[PDB]
Order: structure tokens, then sequence, then C-alpha cells
RNA sequence: CUCGAUGUUGGAUCAGGACAUCCCGAUGGUGCAGCCGCUAUUAAAGGUUCGUUUGUUCAACGAUUAAAGUCCUACGUGAUCUGAGUUCAGACCGGAGUAAUCCAGGUCGGUUUCUAUCUACUUAUUCCUCCCUGUACGAAAGGACAAGAGAAAUAAGGCCUACUUCACAAAGCGCCUUCCCCCGUAAAUGAUAUCAUCUCAACUUAGAAUACCCACACCCACCCAAGAACAGGGUU
């Protein structure tokens, strides 16, 4: 799944993660003790010569049975302690990141889709 | 002759 | 010189000796079905820190199972087909910590075997048993042989443990064996692949015993702890168990009640004997489940 | 390691086994016998048996016809196939062919085996003939028998 | 009565019989008082296997 | 590598002499009831499969000679006559191949 | 007739018995729920009891990309590209969480399966939602639909254009040249198809099958 | 000692050991209110990250973690590996020197042998989330420790019903199980020394087992989820 060196595409709408620039964005760490990233967990994200927090919506990897799978990967944008960047993700997400909406509160309210 | 054994 | 059966008789013979002894030894088993028509031993109540002679049973395979909450737990099918009572031991006769029974497993031909375990497998009445494994008991929990154990010796909401043979790998490398890095593949490695490497120090001129290093891997007694029960069902007398457990498909295991000291104390509800299905009320349902299962047939969940 | 593994590593390939016991395979059908070691005429039992199981659906089967051409080279003996050894076997079910081990090769010291469609046109071999019924244990087992049905 | 012997001094507990497993960490020692515990005749079996020579007929 | 140590012929003789490297004597062995001679118990007399393979190989030979070149394989059944036998009517449609011998004990 | 591609065990050798067991559970649960009769490349749209969500169900349509496993872990695979986006879910189909089954269209593809619409474009799977079911009649043949499919550049991950995989929904005559074709010819293996030892007749067994599902079923 | 040859640095694999403890454990003191910290005693069971340039060990930097410990093992380990430095034969530059040639100056490149004879050997922890709790403590600010519940990572041992690499089976990226403490101190009564004094005074307290294996000439031959051979299980 996600873990260090992954281009992954940065789907809610913010003008740092949709701005081009000539380098992807890039996972360079994941904040758990293996180095693989699953869904509802944070990682640092390098954009722009700079770097970020975010939270993966989906990996492109089977997980649990029903559990979503993506034909690419995603991630949004968040603060430190959970004030997210983008403002709305008109694309679907995981029904299992409102399991923690004790956490992803506003992230969780900012979304428009679910599968 | 050549470092070695024997390069 | 030795010689087999099969040669020193006629294909009309052959048959007949096939049905006889089919004949003889499902009378057998059909006889030894009901032990109370014999003479059983004293009956005994549960007490705390007894113990309960476990069995041996057959496992088929893997399936999965749900909760009520709908998550998933594997599960594999252990079978009973006769597995009885085979003789008893005394504390002071075996010299061990604790009195000592023997069960038997797979019933199997009664030619490809050694003349004292026959006379010994006749004598007690039944024929003979693949494996004979024995089971640490008190002295109240005493059975009788020549007595069935079914799978009803075991309930739900139940904790077990299970030994049994490891799959065979034979000969193998230190990498699949105990798990090592090895070396790159690039990079000018000259034969040196899935090599352990070094092997002990310079100074200590020998290596350690107990280092590892390639060897027979597998098909070695190994246990599983813990495990739980999640159904029972009594007519194909085979029993559930979470998880996994050792051994390849159609293999025998040995099955206890498990010992961990949060697993021990609970043996007052269930029968400190086997379960003895004639001279009761009542005969139990074909299966049944853990409080916490859904059950096929029921209707599909739906939370609130 | 292998468990559970049916086939056996014969030639250089996968290929080059099918085609072995091919040859094999079209030796031993016009012959209805042949000598060859004990493995590959092991492993072309099954081939065979399967063989006249596809011939029996005669020659109006596309399948069959494409399966028998690709088996057989001579290209001469499907016909006799489909048109003696189907009708050879047109009652039977099983037991088409009899494998029997035999001493080993001259020089190489490799243990081989016969094997042979039943039913055959040229002489039989010296099958290993089970014992008479009129040997003394023979004589008894029979004894006891009639005496178990005359008791039931 | 190998069990009620007694040494002369705090021997039960500066006293220390040592062996080897042969694996790594199998260094173990027991003072007088745990090995009696565990084994009250492997004292004076070992006292004995000391006192007698090094030869084949100790055994 | 190399040795270090001419290996002496005591532990050489021990090595060479242990029963894993004997020959296993084997008590597989029995007379043919046929020919006379001894045979091991799963395996054929070679006798009587070297008399048996003999006449196989004649009547193929005498079977090539009658079809006269490769690629002649009817598609029929085929039966073997010796002399002083007649075709019988259940082979009459079957091929029918001429021998000089007489019909042996064994043969049918 | 028809038969379920789970009913059927794998080549591996097992007692019967576990099969037996498995089938009258499965079978038990069948006289509950109703599993609509389909095939590969049948477009499904199936709800589901989530414990978190709005209502606590889950709706998701899509097509079938392949039916695997064996038992009461069989499950098949449903693809669906929304918001230029592919999603894909492997539904267990006796899990009890699911609450019920629909067949908004019933088809067959000439590609058994069909993973290769992950390189396909997206508008192949580009299926809507609200698309009510088409009724098909209640006993007729199944309509195959026989087309072929364009696909994204080469740079793909499974490497489809080899033949052990034996499809033929793909346009590589557009899709690739002959020299690479011709190039990909060159693992061609006659010998497996032609080979009659690896085959598994069912026959038997899934009269056996019949057999049994009749008898559980009438009783 | 070794020049009738004891093969280097760093790195890879494997790690063994000491404790002068980095983390986790238990205690005393504090210029310790609490969370934080400093010091000292005991504790070596268990663990001790990934990357950027550099040959690098070190060092600097980025993100982390409970931690990113010191050292010995022929500066452990080249008959297991690599050869990037150092570096024979070639060459350029700066300098020395008439020149040949040289510079612990740099720079590009530059073959790493062995069929094993003998010894030896070859089956439980930790972080995090929730109540404790905005509690005690604390002017406020700040802010727990215990007990309990849950979910995870690691290490070990196993498994194929899902899934995946695959397909009569083997494996992981997937699934299941994992239970004991540690001794330094703080306390009572009380004598030498009649108070007192925790006791190298007698005494009272906080203080491993269990589990696994277990019988035996039928045994030519065949099969095997057993296996290099031998062996082992089955042949109803
Ligand atoms: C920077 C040095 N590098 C690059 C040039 C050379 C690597 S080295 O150390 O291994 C080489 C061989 C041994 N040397 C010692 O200084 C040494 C120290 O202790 C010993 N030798 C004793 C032994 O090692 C015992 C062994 O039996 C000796 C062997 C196998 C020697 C074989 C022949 N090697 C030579 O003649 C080497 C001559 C030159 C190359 C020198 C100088 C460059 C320093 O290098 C060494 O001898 C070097
Ligand atoms: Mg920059
Ligand atoms: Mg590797
Ligand atoms: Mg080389
Ligand atoms: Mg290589
Ligand atoms: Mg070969
Ligand atoms: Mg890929
Ligand atoms: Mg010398
Ligand atoms: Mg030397
Ligand atoms: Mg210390
Ligand atoms: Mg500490
Ligand atoms: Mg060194
Ligand atoms: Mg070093
Ligand atoms: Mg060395
Ligand atoms: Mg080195
Ligand atoms: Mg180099
Ligand atoms: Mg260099
Ligand atoms: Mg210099
Ligand atoms: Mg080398
Ligand atoms: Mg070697
Ligand atoms: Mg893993
Ligand atoms: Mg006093
Ligand atoms: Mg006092
Ligand atoms: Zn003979």
């Amino acid at each position: 799944a996600i873990q260090k060196m992954t281009r992954v595409r940065v789907v809610d709408n913010s003008a740092l993660g949709n701005s081009p620039y000539h380098r992807a964005p890039r996972c360079i760490h994941v904040y758990k003790k293996n180095g693989v990233g699953k869904v509802g967990d944070q990682i640092l994200l390098a954009i722009k010569g700079q770097k970020k927090k975010a939270l993966i919506v989906g990996h492109c990897m089977p997980g649990p049975r029903m559990t979503p799978r993506f034909d690419s990967n995603n991630v949004v944008l968040i603060e430190d302690n959970g004030n997210p960047v983008g403002t709305r993700i008109k694309t679907p997400i995981p029904t299992s990141l409102r399991k923690r909406e004790g956490e992803y509160s506003k992230v969780l309210a900012i979304a428009q889709n679910f599968v | 002759x050549t470092x070695p054994f024997x390069x | 010189s030795g010689t087999w059966w099969d040669e020193h008789l006629s294909e009309e013979n052959v048959p007949f000796i096939k049905q006889l002894v089919s004949d003889e030894d499902k009378a057998q088993l059909a006889s030894k079905l009901c032990p109370l028509k014999d003479e059983p031993w004293p009956i005994h109540p549960w007490e705390p820190g007894s113990f309960r002679v476990g069995l041996i049973a057959l496992k088929l395979g893997m399936m999965p199972l749900w909760t009520k909450d709908g998550q998933k737990h594997v599960v594999t099918l252990l079978q009973v087909q006769d597995c009885h009572v085979l003789k008893y031991t005394s504390k002071e006769n075996c010299n061990g910590k604790m009195a000592t029974l023997s069960v038997g497993g797979k019933t199997v031909s009664r030619f490809r075997k050694a003349t004292s375990i026959l006379e010994f497998y006749r004598e007690l009445g039944l024929p003979p048993k693949q494996t004979v494994k024995i089971f640490n008991i008190t002295d109240n929990a005493a059975i009788k042989p020549g007595t069935p154990l079914y799978a009803a010796h075991f309930r739900p909401g139940q904790y077990v443990d299970v030994t049994a043979k490891t799959i065979g790998k034979g000969f193998q490398g230190v990498m699949k064996r105990w798990g090592f890095k090895g070396q790159p593949a690039t990079h000018g490695q000259t034969k040196t692949h899935r090599r352990p490497g070094a092997v002990a120090t310079g100074d200590i001129g020998r290596v350690w015993p107990g280092t590892k290093m390639p060897g027979k891997m597998g098909n070695i007694y190994r246990t599983e702890y813990g495990l739980k029960v999640w159904r029972i069902n009594t007519k194909h007398n085979i029993i559930y168990v979470n998880g996994s457990v050792p051994g390849h498909k159609n293999c025998l295991v040995k099955v206890k009640d498990s010992k961990l000291p949060a697993y021990k104390d609970l043996g007052k509800n269930l029968p400190f004997p086997t379960y003895f299905p004639d001279g009761d009320e009542e005969e139990l349902p074909e299966d049944l489940y853990d409080e916490n299962v859904c059950q096929p047939g029921a209707p599909s969940i739906t939370f609130a | 390691i292998s468990h559970g593994r049916v086939f056996r590593r014969m030639g250089l390939g996968p290929e080059s086994r099918i085609h072995l016991l091919r040859n094999l395979l079209t030796g031993l059908v016009r012959h209805e016998r042949i000598e060859a070691p004990w493995a590959r005429v092991d492993e072309m039992r099954g081939y065979a048996e399967k063989l006249i199981d596809y011939g029996k659906l005669g020659d109006t089967n596309e399948r069959a016809m494409r399966m028998a051409d690709f088996w057989l080279t001579e290209k001469d003996l499907i016909p006799k196939l489909f048109q003696v050894l189907a009708p050879r076997y047109k009652d039977q079910t099983g037991g088409y062919t009899r494998m029997l081990q035999i001493p080993n090769r001259s020089l190489d010291r490799a243990k081989m085996a016969v094997i042979e469609y039943k039913g055959n046109c040229l002489p039989p071999l010296p099958l290993p003939r089970r014992d008479s019924h009129l040997t003394l244990l023979n004589q008894l087992l029979q004894g006891l028998r009639q005496d178990l049905r005359q008791s039931q | 009565n190998t069990r009620h012997i007694a040494f002369s001094g705090n021997k039960w507990e500066q006293k220390v019989y040592s062996s080897h497993t042969g694996y790594p960490g199998g260094f173990r020692q027991v003072t007088a008082a745990q090995l009696h515990l565990r084994d009250p005749v492997a004292i004076v079996k070992l006292a004995i296997y000391g006192m007698l020579p090094k030869n084949l007929h100790r055994r | 590598a190399a040795p270090k140590n001419r290996r002496t012929i005591e532990v050489n003789r021990c090595r060479r002499r242990n029963p894993q490297k004997l020959i296993k004597v084997k008590n597989n062995i029995d007379v043919c009831p046929e020919c006379g001679h001894l045979k091991q118990k799963h395996v054929l007399c070679a006798y009587c499969y070297e008399k048996v393979c003999k006449e196989t190989a004649e009547i193929r030979r005498q079977i090539g000679k009658q079809e006269g070149g490769p690629f002649k394989a009817p598609t029929i059944e085929t039966v073997v006559l010796y002399t002083g036998e007649t075709p019988s009517e259940q082979d009459q449609g079957k091929r029918i191949i001429e021998r000089d011998r007489k019909r042996p004990s064994w043969f049918t | 007739r028809f038969l379920s591609p789970e009913f059927i065990p794998r080549r591996g050798r097992t007692d019967p018995l576990k099969f037996q067991i498995e089938r009258k559970d499965m079978l038990e649960r069948r006289k509950v729920l109703h599993i609509p009769e389909f095939y590969v490349g049948s477009i499904l749209r199936v709800t589901t009891a989530d414990p978190y969500a709005s209502g606590k169900i889950s709706q998701f349509l899509g097509i079938c990309i392949q039916r695997s496993g064996r038992g009461l872990g069989a499950t098949f695979i449903l693809r669906n590209v929304i918001e230029g986006q592919g999603v894909e879910i492997c539904f267990e189909l006796y899990n009890p969480r699911v609450q019920e089954i629909q067949v908004v269209k019933l088809e067959k593809r000439l590609d058994d399966s069909l993973l290769y619409l992950r390189d396909a474009l997206p508008e192949y799977s580009t299926f809507d939602v609200n698309m009510k079911p088409v009724v098909q009649e209640p006993n007729q043949k199944v309509p195959v639909n026989e087309l072929k499919v364009k696909m994204k550049p080469k740079p793909w991950s499974k490497r489809w254009e080899r033949p052990n995989f034996n499809i033929k929904g793909i346009r590589f005559d557009l899709c690739l040249t002959e020299q690479q074709m011709k190039e990909a010819q060159k693992w061609n293996q006659p010998w497996l198809e032609f080979d009659m030892m690896r085959e598994y007749d069912t026959s038997k067994i899934e009269a056996a099958i019949w057999k049994e599902i009749e008898a559980s079923k009438r009783s």
C-alpha cells in the first residue's frame, strides 16, 4: 500500500494541492511503526519544495473483501491537528473513515460521496 | 604481483 | 521369509475376508457404542482444579464464520470418527505427576499391524487405531476403556488447545526455515544469494550448539493454545475451532481443554466425564452454536 | 519441495515430455504392446486410457479427431483406433491397459515395464496367476465360508 | 536422609553449583539451597563425584 | 579445500564396511512353476518373457512382410494361425496370418 | 438447468464430507437469500447493512469482473467508474451484512475474466447507478454480446497480450503491432490444451450436487 | 610467535558476549508542588528506524520512534559475499628534481582461486485510544500516577476458507495463537546498649511448574499431504 516514495494524487480542491509542479506528490513518511500506510492513517507528503501532513483516502491494494479498492491512490491535505486544507472532495471515499470521526469530523463533513 | 590474490 | 496375506489365497476368497473383517469390526463398534449397559466406573461431579481427558480428531478443512457484528473468523473443522478409550493407569503405577489415559484415533486395517498391539486391541474388544495418545488426568475423572468419545465432549464458548504434526518440507534452506534476510542479487554477488553467511566468531573456534543452519523442517509435534469453539455438530461428530491448526488435511490431531490461567477454571457447566448420549432424558440438536454467531436460515443482520 | 504434484519431470521440458510419451503412445497403439522404463509407461497409461475414451466419441467428433491427430504422428492409426479399439472396449469402462514390471535393462540396469491393451491378438504374457483354490488355506477358507452360508 | 544434611557456615547461600547446558545463555548457577530444594540427592552426589578419581571407574 | 592427514586404513575400513555400504540380501525370490527357473516376486520370468518376445517379433516380421511397407496398418482386428488349424467363423472377417509351427501349450 | 460456479469444488483432494456440509449450510442460507442467477459481465446492484453510513445501508452497482473462491467464502468482483475514478468491490455472496442482490442486466462476455477493464478505457466501465433493471424473459437463452474493447496505451500492469490468458475482447490489432503479436506468440504452449490428464471431469459431482440440491429444497 | 604467505577499511548476512543501561522494570535523594528533569542503587530477560551527499566508521541535515547505548569478539565474520577507498603495472594536473623518478596531494581505470580431510554444528514484549480526569496536585497556568477495557507493531510458532503470486499443491502482501517473577528497598516487635533501633541477633511482612513425544520386526510391491538416500504413514 502507501509507503515511502509513492506518487500520490491529491484529490481535494486546494491551490497548494492542484498547483502544477515539475515533481509530483510523493509520500516520504508514514506515521506507523511499519512503513505501510492503510486507510485512515496519517502520512507526510512533499509538495512544491515543502512538506505537510496528509491523510490517505484510498489505496489501490485489496484490503478487506468488501472494503473498496481504487484504481488510483488518493490522499487529502490536513494541518497538524486535523484542520483540513481543502474545502470539499467531490470524489467518493471509503465509509471506513467516519469510524474515527472523533478525529476526522471536519474531513468527513467536507465530503460529498461515499462508497 | 596484482594486489590480490591474484589480480 | 516375511510375507503378507493377499498372496496365499484366491480371488474368490479375498472379498470374503474383506467383508468378514468389516462386519466384525463394525459389530464391535456397535457393541461398544453403549457403555451404560456395560459396567461403567464411578462418576463424580466437577471440582475446581480438576481436569478432563481430551480426545483426538481428524481435520477435514477450513471454513469462514461470521459473528452477529458481521465480522469474520476463519475456522477449522475437526471430525471424530471413533475415538475410543484404550486403557487406564494409576498415579503410583505410572510414577508420574498425574494419572493418564490413552485414546485411539482412526480405524484402519487389522492386517498392517504388529501381533502385540493386535492382541491388545482384541483383549480390549475394539479394532486397531492409528494413534494412541496419552492424556494427563486426575483420578476423579477415571473413564473406563472401550468408551466412545463423541464431539459433545466440548461445547461452544469454550477454549481449547490442539497438538499435531506440522507440514513436512524436508531439508530446506536457512531462509525459509529461520527467515534470514539473505544476500542481494546484483552488485557482484558471486554464488552467494541465499547463503547463511557467517556462522560464528573467530576466537570461538567452533560453532555453538543450537545454532541456526539448514536442516529438516516440519514434521514435528507442534501445539497451538487458546483456540475457541464456535459450533458443534453431533451426527457427524465435527467441531469448529477458530483460526487454524497444525497439520495437513485428513491428519489426526490431539485436542484438550485449554490450560491457560484465564481458561482453566471454567469446567463446571461442562460434563466432567465425556458426554453420554444414552441415558439422558433428551437428545441434543443436530448442530449447536455460540450465542453470538449468526445462524444460517436466520434473517440478514440489520443494525438498528 | 512437492506435495500433491501428480505429474513428474521426464525430459528437457513439458513439450519434451509430452512429445516423448506421445511417441510412446504412437508406438504402443499399433503393436498393442510395448516395453519401456517404468515411470514413462506409468504416466502414459492414463494418457492412453483418456485417448481411447475420447476415441469412443467416434470419427465425427471434430474435437476427438483433432486430439487424435495431435497425439498420433503416423496418421494411419487413428482410423484403426476409431474402428477397432473403441469397438473393442465398447463394453468396458476401465481397465483398458495392463502394466507389468519386468527385469531391468541389460546395460543401463533401469527398471522396465511392459504395457499392453487388453484383448490383443499376439500371444499373452506370463501374468502372475493367483494361488489355486485347491490349496490348503484356500480350502479352509472355503470351508468356513460355506459354514457361514449354511448358518445364515 | 540426604535431605537432612547440614553445611558448616552460610554455605547454603554462599556456595554455588554452576553448569552450562551447552547453548548460549545456558550458563546457570544455583545456590546449594535451590539445588537441595530441587534435588536433595544432587549435593552429596556431586560431592562424591568430585572426591572420586577422574577415571572411567568413577561412573 | 584440501585434506590435512592421510586417512587411516582402519577408519576407511569401518567406513566402507559399515552395513549401509554393504549389499542387501533379499528374501524375495521363488521358482516359476512353468519354466522352473527363479524369479523375483513382482517381476516376470525372464525366460518366459524372452520366448514370448521372440514369438511376437517373428510374427511381426511376418505381418510386416505381408503388409509390404509402412503406412499400411489396416482398420480391423487380426489373428494368428499355426499349422494344422483352420480359421474360425468368428474371425473370418478379421485379418488372418499364417505361421509355420504348431500351437504351444500356453498360447490360445 | 444451470449450476452455480461455487457449488462445484476444487481439483484438490479432501473428504467430500466437507463439501457436503458447506453445501447444506449455503443451501440453508439460500432458502433465505435468492442470489439471482448471473454471469461475468453482468451488471449487479447490491444493498448491504453497514454499521457506519447514512441509514447504515450501502448501495453499489457495478459490472461483474469475476467470480472466485469456493464454498461459503465464494466472492464476486464488481467495478464501476464514478467521478472519473474507478472503484472495485469484492462481495462475499454469503455474508449476512449484505441485504440483497439484484441483476440490472444479465450478459456474458467472450472473456471469462474481465480484469483488463482496468487498462481499458473508462467509458466501457462507466455505468450509472440510476439505471433500472432490464427485465429479461423468465426462460430464455443467455445473451452474449460479441464485441471488442479499446484500451489504454501499453503501460499496463498484467501484460494481457500473452496467450496464456486466452482472451479476445481486446483489440491488439490496433493496440499493438504485427511484430509485437508475433513476439507474444513466442509463449504459445499448445500442449496445455492438447494434454488430457490435467482437466477435471465434473459430471459425477455436479450430478450429485443436483441431487442434494433437489433433496434439500424439497425437504 | 608468524615473512618456505597470520589476506585490509567500510558495507551485506549471521550474530555470541560484558554492563560502565539508550528504552522498557523496581527503588532512594532532589534546589522533586504536578507533568517535565538531574543524580545514585539493582536489573543484560527483550528491543535498540528509515533516507540525502560522502568509500566512508564518525559528522551535518530531513522525518520518526519508548530508544535510536558504549565496548570486546584476529580494528568478530573475504575456504560466505562487495570492492567504493587505500591500491602493482597506464595516464593528467600542482609541486620537487638536469634527468630517470618522487609526493601517506588529488584525479579516471584496473582478473578477489579451492571438489571440505578432521573438530564443532545442523528444530514475549512495547506503543497508542477510552474511564480514572480536567482528578489529585497545583494561586493560577499546567496537569497525572494506579486499576480496568479496546485496537495495533514487533519476535516466535503454524494455515490456505477468503484475497493475492498462483492452481490436484507451494507461498505472502493475507489469517490464527502466544501464560512467571526477580531483591534494591520500604515496614512491625525487640537485645547486646533494658528508651529507641527493619534483624549479617534470633523472627514477622511486601517474596517455575504446566504442556509436548511415548506401543511394534506383517511389510515383496504400490500410494503418500512423509521424504536427498535410509527412514516414516496408508494399502479394508
Ligand atoms: C593500503 C594497502 N592495501 C592497498 C595497496 C593493501 C591491502 S593488504 O593489507 O591486505 C596488503 C597485503 C598485506 N598487507 C600488509 O600491509 C600486512 C599487514 O600485516 C600483514 N600484511 C601480514 C599478513 O597479512 C600475513 C599474510 O600471510 C600475508 C599475505 C597473504 C601477503 C601476500 C602478498 N602481498 C604483497 O606482497 C603486497 C605488497 C604491497 C601491495 C603492500 C603495500 C601496498 C603496503 O601491501 C601489503 O603488503 C598489504
Ligand atoms: Mg526546494
Ligand atoms: Mg533478497
Ligand atoms: Mg568469478
Ligand atoms: Mg549470481
Ligand atoms: Mg532428466
Ligand atoms: Mg502490477
Ligand atoms: Mg607452512
Ligand atoms: Mg597457508
Ligand atoms: Mg549496573
Ligand atoms: Mg530506568
Ligand atoms: Mg577484522
Ligand atoms: Mg570491522
Ligand atoms: Mg574466514
Ligand atoms: Mg571484509
Ligand atoms: Mg574498488
Ligand atoms: Mg579508489
Ligand atoms: Mg600522499
Ligand atoms: Mg570469493
Ligand atoms: Mg561448501
Ligand atoms: Mg509481512
Ligand atoms: Mg531493651
Ligand atoms: Mg525496634
Ligand atoms: Zn518361468
